[PDB]
C-alpha cells in the first residue's frame, strides 16, 4: 500500500524537522547570513530582485515553522519514502 | 606464467629465429675459403650467436607471443636480477658521482676567488676528495640526521 | 650614523639581485640630505657586470 | 532547377567585390 | 576617435600601415577601450553570446538543409552498410570530364561529397527517417536563431539593460543552471528517448500530429506512480532484434543489460534513457544547495570562509577568494576553459570505445577523424585555460586583499614546482630516448633478441581487474568468486564480460611492450608542456631579470638589448612557446591511435606489435607504407577521387614551409628592404601619380610570431587531416 | 629548438634551477647564464645545415651503392 | 610618444644623456646625492625608443624607465 508508506514517511520526517532538528537548523541558517559582494548584501549592493520575501515566511506557529521548511522536509520524506517502495518492487538479492 | 608469457627455454619461435640467423650466416661463410681470415671470422660469429641464445636460455627469462624476452619490472622475486638489481647498483654509483662533486664544491668555497679552481682542476686534493665516496650512504644519512645537508 | 665599515648586512630591497643577500658595507655618507648612503659590496654580479651598490638605511639590516 | 549555377558566381564574386570596396572605402575615410 | 578604430583614439593616431592590423587585432578586448566601464564590458560580452548562439543555430540549420536536399538520406537508411553517405554537391566551372567523371559517386547525377562527420547515423538513431523530417528541422533552427538575434538587440536596449549587481549573483545562477539547464534537458530528452526514438527503433512512426493518441507502454503511468517500477523492465528487446523493425522485440523502455547491440554492435537504447532519466534526478536534487531569497540554503563566502586547517599548515587557508574569483572574469574563463578541456577529452577517449550510434563501428573513417578533431579541440582549449591564468595574474590580482592565502603561498614558492616539473621532464625525455634509440641499434645491427621489451603489468592487471582473461591473474571480476562478482552479476556483469572479451571491438584492446614507451612520451609530453605554461603563469608578474614586468602589460616585444639581451620574455611568448609542445604531444597521440586501429582493421596486430618498439618501424611501416595510395592521387597516366586530398596535403606542406619565413627571420632586413621599395615606386615616371595613403612599413615582432604560429599550425592540421582521410579512405579497413 | 626562441625565457627557467641548485649547496662560482643571442642563432643555423647536409648524403650514399 | 621617467635613485653620472642618439634627456642641479645633479626628459616627443639609455646605467635596478606607447611618425623613424 503506496499510501500508507507514502504518509508515514512525510509525517515522520515532519515530526523530526519540527520537534528535533529545528533548533540546530535554525542556528546554523543564522550563522551563514545572506551572500554579500564587496562587503554588502546583494540587494544592497544594487540588485533589486534579490529582495527577500519577509512576507511569505512570517508565520502564526509558536515555534517559526513557515511554508518553506514545510516544503523541504516534505520533501526529503517523499524522496526517502519513493526510495523505499522502489527497493521493495523487484527481487534482486546480494 | 606471468601475463599470459611462455617461458624462454620452451618456446618455439627462439630456436626459429635462432636457426634462421645461423643459417644466415652460414650462407655468407659458404662463399671464402675454409681456412681463410673471414671464414675463422665468421665461425667466431657463429660461437658468439650460439652461447648468447644459450645463455639466454639458461637465465630464465620469458619470451613472448612473437619470441622475444620480456623484462618485469613488477616485483615478483623469480625477476630480482632483472630491474632491482642492477637498478640499485646504479643508484650506488650514481650517488658516487654527485657525492664526489659536492665535496670538492664545499673544498674550494673558503678560497677568494673559487672560479680558478673551477674551470682549472686540482689534482691532490681532488683525489683526497674521490675515495671518500666509497661510503657516501652512511655520511649522508650521518649529514641528514645532523642537519647540515640543507642550507639555512 | 648606520652601520659600521666592514659589517655584514643583509638586503631587503625586493628590485635588488642580490635580495636576501649579505653583503659589506664599504662607506656610509655623512650628509643628512642623501637618501641612500649606505655603500654596499657583494660577491657575485648582476646581469650587468657591476658589483657595488646604493641602500637607504632601513633596506638593510645587519647581521 | 540549376540553383547552383545561379548562387554560386554570386557568393563568389560578386559579393566579396562589394564586400571589399566597402571595408576600403571604410577603412580610408575619414 | 575618427579614423577605423574608434575604440581607441592611439590607434588612430598614426598613419603607418600597422593601425589596420591592430585595429583588427583587438576588437574584441573589451578592457582596453576607452571610456569604458563595468557595465558596458558586461552587457557587450552578454551581447557577444546571443549572437554566437545564433550563429551556432544558423551553422546547424545549414547543415542539416544540405544534407536533406542534396543528400541520399533515403537510400541510406535501407541499406545502412552498402550506401556512402553524401554532404552536398559540387559545382565548378574549372573541373575537367574527368573529374566530373571521377567524382559521381553513390547515386546521385554529379559529383557529390562524402560526409565523414557521422551525422547520418546520428539523425538515424535519434529516429527521423525521410527528408520531411531533415526540412522541419531546418525551419526550426532557422527560427531559434532569429529569435537568438532578436533577443540579443532587445537586451542591448536602454530600457531592458541589466546592471552590475545582476551579474554577480552566484548563488541564484548556479542554482538554476543545476536545476533547470542540466536536469531539466536531460528530463525532456529522456521524454524524447522514450517516445520517439525507441517507438521508432521497433518500426512503430510516431509523430507530431498522433502523438498524443499512442501508449509509450501499455501500463502507463501506473507503475510510476504506484512503486512498482521494475514493470518498465519486463520484456527487454530479444538477442536476434533487427533494427528499424518489428522483428523479436519487447516492450521495455528502462533496462540496465549493457555491452553492445549484437546486430549494431552499439549501446541499447533503453540504457541511455535510463541513464538520462537517473542524471536528471541527481541534477534536479542537487540544484537546491545554495541560498537564495526564500531563506534557506548554503553561502558560498562562509562554506570558503570555513575551511582553515588549523595548525596553519596552509596559512590563512580560503579566506578572501570569494572575491577573488566574484570581481575577475578571467579566473572564471580559466575555470571554465580547463573543466571544457577536461570534458572534451573525456568525449573522445569514450566515444571510440563505447560508440552510442547505430551502424557507426563500421564506418572506420568518421571514428578517426571524430577522434582526431575533438583531441585537437581538447588540447587548444586546455592551452587557452593557461593563457587565461596569466592573463588573470597579471591584470586582476590584488596582493593586499589575498594576503597569506593560498594564492599568495603559490607565488611564494614557484621555484620548487618549476624545478620538481623540470626533472621529471628531464627524467621522462632520456630514459624514454635512450630506450629507443637502443632498440634501434639493436635491430640495426641484425640482432632484435637484444633488445629491451618491458610489460605493461599495472595497466595489464587493471584490465584483469575489469573482466578481462587474456593475461592469467585472477583478481575482482575475473575471479568467479568474489563479493564484486556475486554483487553485480545479477544485473550488469552478463552483458558487459561478453561484451568486454570479445576480439572484435575497441573496449579494453590488448596491450604489450611497445604501448608502454608511447605512453611514456605522452607522459613527457603533458609534463614539458605543463611546464612551460605553468612558468609562464607564475613568472607573469615578476621575476629577477625584470621585477616589474606588471606595467609593461600582458604582451609586449622585449626590454632591449641591456643585461645581456631580454626577447621573449613575457607570458604571451611562454604561451607561443608552449602551443608547439601542444601540437606535438597531440600529434603523437593521433599518430599511436591510427596505427593500432589500422592495424587492428586491417587483420593482423603483429605488424604494429613487432614494429612499434623502434623508430625506424614507425617511419617506415605507417609513414612510408600508407602514403601509396595517397601519393598516386593524381599522376602523368590520370587521376581518381583521391586527387582532392593529395592537393590539400601539398598545400599543407606550403604553408607549414611557408610558416618559417616568420619564424625564423626578424624585422629589420625587411624593414629595409621597404625603404628601398618605397623609394623605388617614388622615383620611376608614369606611376607616381598614384600616391599611398598608409606609409608601408613592415610587421611588428609580436605580430609577426602570431602569424608564423598561424601558419605552423594550419599547414600541421591540413596536412595531418589529409593523409589520416585517404589512408583510412583508400582501403576502408 | 633554437632558432624559434628568445633568450629571456631561458634565463628566467635557469633562475629556479639555480635555486634549486643553491638550495643543497652546490651552486658553482662560475655562476650559469643564458647563450647571448648572436651564439643562439648560430647554434641554430648549424645545426640545421649539419642535418640537413647529413641527411641527403646518407640518402643519396644508401641508393647509388645498393643501385649502383 | 613613449614615455621615460626618472626616479630618484640616480647619482648622477651623465651615461644616459650621452647614450641618447635624438637629444632627449638633459641633466639639471639636485641636492639629494653626492654629484648634486639629476636627469630629466623634456623632449620626450623626440623619443625613438631605442632603449640606449636604460642599457647605460649602473644600479640594483634602473633609476630611467621607458614605456612604450602611442606610435608616430617622429618615434617610428620613417625617413619618407
Ligand atoms: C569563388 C568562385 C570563383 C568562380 C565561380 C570562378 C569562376 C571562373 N573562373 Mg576564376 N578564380 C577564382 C575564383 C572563382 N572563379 C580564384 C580564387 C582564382 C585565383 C586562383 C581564380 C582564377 C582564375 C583563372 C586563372 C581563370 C579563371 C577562370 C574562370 C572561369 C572558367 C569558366 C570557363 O570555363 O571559361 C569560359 C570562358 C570565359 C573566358 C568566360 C568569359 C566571361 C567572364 C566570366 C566575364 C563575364 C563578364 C562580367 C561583366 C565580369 C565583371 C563582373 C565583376 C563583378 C567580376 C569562371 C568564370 C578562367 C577564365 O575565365 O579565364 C579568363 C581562367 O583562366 N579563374
Ligand atoms: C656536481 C654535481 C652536481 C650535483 C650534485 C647536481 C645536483 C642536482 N642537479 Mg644539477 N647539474 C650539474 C651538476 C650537478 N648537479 C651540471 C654540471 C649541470 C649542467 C649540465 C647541471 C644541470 C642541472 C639541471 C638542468 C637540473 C639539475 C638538477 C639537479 C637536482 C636533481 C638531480 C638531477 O636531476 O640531476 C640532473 C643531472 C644532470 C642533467 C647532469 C649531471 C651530471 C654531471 C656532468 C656530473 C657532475 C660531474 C662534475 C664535473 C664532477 C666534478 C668533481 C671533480 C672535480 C672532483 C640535483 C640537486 C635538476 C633540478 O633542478 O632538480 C631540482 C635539473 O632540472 N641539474
Ligand atoms: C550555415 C552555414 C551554411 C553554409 C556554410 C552553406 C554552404 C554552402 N551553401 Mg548553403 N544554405 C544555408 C546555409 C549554409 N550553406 C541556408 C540557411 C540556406 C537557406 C537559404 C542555404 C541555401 C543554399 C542554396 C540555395 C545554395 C547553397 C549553396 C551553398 C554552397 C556554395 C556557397 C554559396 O553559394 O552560398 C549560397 C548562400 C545563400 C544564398 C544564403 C545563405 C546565407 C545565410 C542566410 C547566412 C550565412 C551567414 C554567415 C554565417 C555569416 C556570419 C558572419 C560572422 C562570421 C561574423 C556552400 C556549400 C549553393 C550550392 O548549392 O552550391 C553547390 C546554392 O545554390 N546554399
Ligand atoms: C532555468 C532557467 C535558466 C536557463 C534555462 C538558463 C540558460 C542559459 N543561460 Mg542562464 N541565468 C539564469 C537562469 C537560466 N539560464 C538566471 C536566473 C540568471 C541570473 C543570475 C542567469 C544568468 C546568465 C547569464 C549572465 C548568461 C546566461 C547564459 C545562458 C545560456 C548558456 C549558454 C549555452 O547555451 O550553453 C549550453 C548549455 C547546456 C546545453 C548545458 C550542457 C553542458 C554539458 C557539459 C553537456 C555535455 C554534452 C552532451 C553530451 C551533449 C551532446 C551533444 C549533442 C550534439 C549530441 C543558456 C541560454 C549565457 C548566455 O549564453 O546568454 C545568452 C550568459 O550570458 N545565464
Ligand atoms: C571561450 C572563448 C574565449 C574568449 C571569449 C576569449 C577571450 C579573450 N581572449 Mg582568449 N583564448 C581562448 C578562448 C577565449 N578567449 C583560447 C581557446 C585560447 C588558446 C588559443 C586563447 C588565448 C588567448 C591569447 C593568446 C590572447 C587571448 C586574448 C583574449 C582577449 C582578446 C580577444 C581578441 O582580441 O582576439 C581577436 C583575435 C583575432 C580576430 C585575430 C586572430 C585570429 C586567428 C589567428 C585566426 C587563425 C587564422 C585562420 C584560422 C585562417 C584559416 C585559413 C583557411 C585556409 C582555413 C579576449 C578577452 C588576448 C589578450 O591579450 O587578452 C588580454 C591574447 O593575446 N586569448
Ligand atoms: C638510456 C638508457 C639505456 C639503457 C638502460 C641501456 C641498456 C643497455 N644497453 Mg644500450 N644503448 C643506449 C641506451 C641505453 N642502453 C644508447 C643511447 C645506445 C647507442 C649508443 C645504446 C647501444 C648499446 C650497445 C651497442 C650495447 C648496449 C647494451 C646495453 C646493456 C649493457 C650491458 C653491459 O654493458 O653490462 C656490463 C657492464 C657493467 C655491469 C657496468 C657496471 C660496472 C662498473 C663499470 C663498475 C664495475 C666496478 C664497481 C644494457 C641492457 C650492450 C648489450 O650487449 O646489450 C644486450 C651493447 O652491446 N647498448
Ligand atoms: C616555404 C615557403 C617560402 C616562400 C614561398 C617564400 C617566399 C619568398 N621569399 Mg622567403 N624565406 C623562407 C621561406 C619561404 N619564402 C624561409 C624558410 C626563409 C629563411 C628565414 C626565408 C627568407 C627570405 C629572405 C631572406 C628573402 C626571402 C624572399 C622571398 C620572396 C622572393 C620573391 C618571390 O619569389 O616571391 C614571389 C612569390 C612566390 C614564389 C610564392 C608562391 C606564389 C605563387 C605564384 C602563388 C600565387 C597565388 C595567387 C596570387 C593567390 C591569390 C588568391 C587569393 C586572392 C585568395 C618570396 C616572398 C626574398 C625577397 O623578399 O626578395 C624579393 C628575400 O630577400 N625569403
Ligand atoms: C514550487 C513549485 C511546486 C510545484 C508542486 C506541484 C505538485 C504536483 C503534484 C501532483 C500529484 C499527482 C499525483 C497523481 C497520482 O498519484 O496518480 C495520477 C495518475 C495519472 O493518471 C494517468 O493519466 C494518463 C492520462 O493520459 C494515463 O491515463 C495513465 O494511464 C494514468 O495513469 O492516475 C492514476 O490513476 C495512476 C495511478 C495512481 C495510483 C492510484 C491512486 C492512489 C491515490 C493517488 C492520490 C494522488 C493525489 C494525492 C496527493 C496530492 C498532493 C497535492
Ligand atoms: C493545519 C494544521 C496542522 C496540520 C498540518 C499538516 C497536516 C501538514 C501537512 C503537510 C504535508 C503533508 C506536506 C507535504 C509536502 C510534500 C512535498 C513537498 C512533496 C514533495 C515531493 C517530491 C519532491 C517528489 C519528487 C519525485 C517525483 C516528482 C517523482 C518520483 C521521484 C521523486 C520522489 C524524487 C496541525 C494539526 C499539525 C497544527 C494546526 C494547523
Ligand atoms: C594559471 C591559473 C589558473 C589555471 C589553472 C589550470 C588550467 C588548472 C588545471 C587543472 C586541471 C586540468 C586539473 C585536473 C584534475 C583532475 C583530477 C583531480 C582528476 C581526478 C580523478 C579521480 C579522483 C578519479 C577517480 C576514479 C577513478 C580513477 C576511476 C573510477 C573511480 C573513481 C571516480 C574513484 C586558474 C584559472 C586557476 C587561475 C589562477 C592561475
Ligand atoms: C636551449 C637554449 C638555451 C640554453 C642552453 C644552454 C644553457 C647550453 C647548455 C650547454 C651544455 C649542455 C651545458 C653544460 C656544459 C658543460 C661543459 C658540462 C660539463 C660536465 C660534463 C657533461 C662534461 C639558451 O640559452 C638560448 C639562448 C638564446 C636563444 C636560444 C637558446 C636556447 O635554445
Ligand atoms: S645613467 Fe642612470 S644613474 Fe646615471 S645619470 Fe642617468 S639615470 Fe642617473
Ligand atoms: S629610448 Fe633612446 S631615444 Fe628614448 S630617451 Fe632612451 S636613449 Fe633617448
Amino acid at each position: 500500500s503506496p499510501s500508507i508508506v507514502i504518509s508515514l514517511s512525510t509525517g515522520l520526517s515532519l515530526f523530526l524537522g519540527r520537534f528535533v532538528f529545528f533548533n540546530f537548523q535554525r542556528e546554523n541558517v543564522a550563522k551563514q547570513g545572506l551572500p554579500e559582494q564587496n562587503g554588502k548584501t546583494h540587494f544592497e549592493a544594487g540588485d533589486d530582485r534579490a529582495k527577500e520575501y519577509v512576507s511569505l515566511l512570517k508565520s502564526n506557529d509558536p515555534i517559526g515553522f513557515n511554508i518553506v521548511d514545510v516544503l523541504a522536509w516534505g520533501s526529503i520524506g517523499h524522496i526517502v519514502a519513493y526510495y523505499i517502495l522502489a527497493t521493495s518492487s523487484n527481487g534482486y538479492d546480494p | 606464467d606471468i601475463s599470459g608469457l611462455t617461458p624462454c627455454k620452451d618456446s618455439k619461435q627462439f630456436a626459429k629465429r635462432e636457426k634462421q640467423q645461423i643459417k644466415k650466416l652460414e650462407s655468407s661463410l659458404k662463399l671464402y675459403a675454409p681456412e681463410s681470415a673471414p671464414a675463422l671470422a665468421l665461425n667466431a660469429q657463429i660461437e658468439k650467436t650460439k652461447r648468447r641464445f644459450d645463455n639466454y636460455g639458461k637465465y630464465g627469462l620469458l619470451c613472448g607471443s612473437d619470441g622475444l624476452p620480456h623484462l618485469i619490472v613488477n616485483g615478483d622475486q623469480r625477476h630480482w636480477g632483472e630491474f632491482i638489481t642492477p637498478g640499485i647498483l646504479f643508484l650506488y654509483i650514481a650517488g658516487w658521482i654527485g657525492w664526489v662533486g659536492r665535496s670538492y664544491l664545499i673544498a674550494i668555497s673558503g678560497e677568494k676567488k673559487p672560479a680558478m679552481k673551477e674551470i682549472i682542476i686540482d689534482v691532490p686534493l681532488a683525489s683526497r676528495i674521490i675515495f671518500r665516496g666509497f661510503i657516501w650512504p652512511v655520511a649522508a644519512y650521518r649529514e641528514f640526521l645532523n642537519g647540515d645537508l640543507i642550507a639555512k | 650614523i648606520g652601520p659600521k665599515r666592514g659589517s655584514k648586512v643583509k638586503i631587503l630591497r625586493k628590485e635588488s639581485y642580490w635580495y636576501k643577500n649579505v653583503g659589506s658595507v664599504v662607506a656610509v655618507d655623512q650628509d643628512p640630505k642623501t637618501r641612500y648612503p649606505v655603500v654596499v659590496r657583494f660577491a657575485k654580479v648582476n646581469y650587468a657586470n657591476i658589483s657595488t651598490n646604493n641602500y637607504a638605511l632601513d633596506e638593510v639590516e645587519e647581521v | 532547377n540549376n540553383l547552383p549555377s545561379i548562387f554560386v558566381p554570386l557568393v563568389g564574386l560578386v559579393f566579396p567585390a562589394i564586400a571589399m570596396a566597402s571595408l576600403f572605402l571604410h577603412i580610408q575615410k575619414n | 576617435a575618427l579614423r577605423f578604430p574608434r575604440f581607441s583614439q592611439g590607434l588612430a593616431q598614426d598613419p603607418t600601415t600597422r593601425r589596420i592590423w591592430f585595429g583588427i587585432a583587438t576588437a574584441h578586448d573589451f578592457e582596453n577601450h576607452d571610456d569604458i566601464t563595468e557595465e558596458r564590458l558586461y552587457q557587450n560580452i552578454f551581447a557577444s553570446h546571443f549572437g554566437q548562439l545564433a550563429i551556432i543555430f544558423l551553422w546547424t540549420s545549414g547543415n542539416l538543409f544540405h544534407v536533406a536536399w542534396q543528400g541520399n538520406f533515403e537510400a541510406w537508411v535501407q541499406d545502412p552498410l552498402h550506401v556512402r553517405p553524401i554532404a552536398h554537391a559540387i559545382w565548378d566551372p574549372h573541373f575537367g570530364q574527368p573529374a566530373v567523371e571521377a567524382f559521381t559517386r553513390g547515386g546521385a547525377l554529379g559529383p557529390v561529397n562524402i560526409a565523414y562527420s557521422g551525422v547520418y547515423q546520428w539523425w538515424y538513431t535519434i529516429g527521423l527517417r525521410t527528408n520531411g523530417d531533415l526540412y522541419t528541422g531546418a525551419l526550426f533552427l532557422l527560427f531559434l536563431s532569429a529569435i537568438s538575434l532578436i533577443a540579443g538587440w532587445l537586451h542591448l536596449q536602454p530600457k531592458w539593460k541589466p546592471s552590475v549587481s545582476w551579474f554577480k549573483n552566484a548563488e541564484s545562477r548556479l542554482n538554476h543552471h543545476l536545476s533547470g539547464l542540466f536536469g531539466v534537458s536531460s528530463l525532456a530528452w529522456t521524454g524524447h528517448l522514450v517516445h520517439v526514438a525507441i517507438p521508432g527503433s521497433r518500426g512503430e512512426y510516431v509523430r507530431w500530429n498522433n502523438f498524443l493518441g499512442v501508449l509509450p507502454h501499455p501500463q502507463g503511468l501506473g507503475p510510476l506512480f504506484t512503486g512498482q517500477w521494475n514493470l518498465y523492465a519486463q520484456n527487454p528487446d530479444s538477442s536476434s532484434h533487427l533494427f528499424g523493425t518489428s522483428q523479436g522485440t519487447g516492450t521495455a523502455i528502462l533496462t540496465l543489460l549493457g555491452g553492445f547491440h549484437p546486430q549494431t554492435q552499439s549501446l541499447w537504447l533503453t540504457d541511455i534513457a535510463h541513464h538520462h532519466l537517473a542524471i536528471a534526478i541527481l541534477f534536479l536534487v542537487a540544484g537546491h544547495m545554495y541560498r537564495t531569497n526564500f531563506g534557506i540554503g548554503h553561502s558560498i563566502k562562509d562554506l570558503l570562509e570555513a575551511h582553515i586547517p588549523p595548525g596553519g599548515r596552509l596559512g590563512r587557508g580560503h579566506r578572501g577568494l570569494y572575491d577573488t574569483i566574484n570581481n575577475s572574469i578571467h579566473f572564471q574563463l580559466g575555470l571554465a576553459l580547463a573543466s571544457l578541456g577536461v570534458i572534451t577529452s573525456l568525449v573522445a577517449q569514450h566515444m571510440y570505445s563505447l560508440p552510442a550510434y547505430a551502424f557507426i563501428a563500421q564506418d572506420f573513417t568518421t571514428q578517426a577523424a571524430l577522434y582526431t578533431h575533438h583531441q585537437y579541440i581538447a588540447g587548444f582549449i586546455m592551452t587557452g585555460a593557461f593563457a587565461h591564468g596569466a592573463i588573470f595574474f597579471i591584470r586582476d590580482y590584488n596582493p593586499e586583499q589575498n594576503e597569506d592565502n593560498v594564492l599568495a603561498r603559490m607565488l611564494d614558492h614557484k621555484e620548487a614546482i618549476i624545478s620538481h616539473l623540470s626533472w621529471a621532464s628531464l627524467f621522462l625525455g632520456f630514459h624514454t630516448l635512450g630506450l629507443y634509440v637502443h632498440n634501434d641499434v639493436m635491430l640495426a645491427f641484425g640482432t632484435p633478441e637484444k633488445q629491451i621489451l618491458i610489460e605493461p603489468i599495472f595497466a595489464q592487471w587493471i584490465q584483469s581487474a575489469h573482466g578481462k582473461t587474456s593475461y592469467g591473474f585472477d583478481v575482482l571480476l575475473s575471479s568467479t568468486n568474489s563479493p564484486a562478482f556475486n554483487a553485480g552479476r545479477s544485473i550488469w556483469l552478463p552483458g558487459w564480460l561478453n561484451a568486454i572479451n570479445e576480439n572484435s571491438n575497441s573496449l579494453f584492446l590488448t596491450i604489450g611492450p611497445g604501448d608502454f614507451l608511447v605512453h611514456h612520451a605522452i607522459a613527457l609530453g603533458l609534463h614539458t608542456t605543463t611546464l612551460i605554461l605553468v612558468k609562464g603563469a607564475l613568472d607573469a608578474r615578476g621575476s629577477k631579470l625584470m621585477p616589474d614586468k606588471k606595467d609593461f602589460g600582458y604582451s609586449f616585444p622585449c626590454d632591449g638589448p641591456g643585461r645581456g639581451g631580454t626577447c621573449d620574455i613575457s607570458a604571451w611568448d611562454a604561451f607561443y612557446l608552449a602551443v608547439f609542445w601542444m601540437l606535438n604531444t597531440i600529434g603523437w597521440v593521433t599518430f599511436y591511435w591510427h596505427w593500432k586501429h589500422i592495424t587492428l582493421w586491417q587483420g593482423n596486430v603483429s605488424q604494429f606489435n613487432e614494429s612499434s618498439t623502434y623508430l625506424m618501424g614507425w617511419l617506415r611501416d605507417y609513414l612510408w607504407l600508407n602514403s601509396s595510395q595517397l601519393i598516386n592521387g593524381y599522376n602523368p597516366f590520370g587521376m581518381n577521387s583521391l586527387s582532392v586530398w593529395a592537393w590539400m596535403f601539398l598545400f599543407g606542406h606550403l604553408v607549414w614551409a611557408t610558416g618559417f619565413m616568420f619564424l625564423i627571420s626578424w624585422r629589420g632586413y625587411w624593414q629595409e628592404l621597404i625603404e628601398t621599395l618605397a623609394w623605388a615606386h617614388e622615383r620611376t615616371p608614369l606611376a607616381n601619380l598614384i600616391r599611398w595613403r598608409d606609409k608601408p612599413v613592415a610587421l611588428s615582432i609580436v605580430q609577426a610570431r602570431l602569424v608564423g604560429l598561424a601558419h605552423f599550425s594550419v599547414g600541421y592540421i591540413f596536412t595531418y587531416a589529409a593523409f589520416l582521410i585517404a589512408s583510412t579512405s583508400g582501403k576502408f579497413g | 629548438m633554437f632558432l624559434f626562441s628568445g633568450r629571456g625565457y631561458w634565463q628566467e627557467l635557469i633562475e629556479s634551477i639555480v635555486w634549486a641548485h643553491n638550495k643543497l649547496k652546490v651552486a658553482p662560482a662560475t655562476q650559469p647564464r643564458a647563450l647571448s643571442i648572436v651564439q643562439g642563432r648560430a647554434v641554430g643555423v648549424t645545426h640545421y645545415l649539419l642535418g640537413g647536409i647529413a641527411t641527403t648524403w646518407a640518402f643519396f650514399l644508401a641508393r647509388i651503392i645498393a643501385v649502383g | 610618444s613613449h614615455s621615460v621617467k626618472i626616479y630618484d635613485t640616480c647619482i648622477g653620472c651623465t651615461q644616459c644623456v650621452r647614450a641618447c642618439p635624438t637629444d632627449v634627456l638633459e641633466m639639471i642641479p639636485w641636492d639629494g646625492c653626492k654629484a648634486k645633479q639629476i636627469a630629466s626628459a623634456p623632449r620626450t616627443e623626440d623619443c625613438v625608443g631605442c632603449k640606449r639609455c636604460e642599457s647605460a646605467c649602473p644600479t640594483d635596478f634602473l633609476s630611467v624607465r621607458v614605456y612604450l606607447w602611442h606610435e608616430t611618425t617622429r618615434s617610428m623613424g620613417l625617413a619618407y
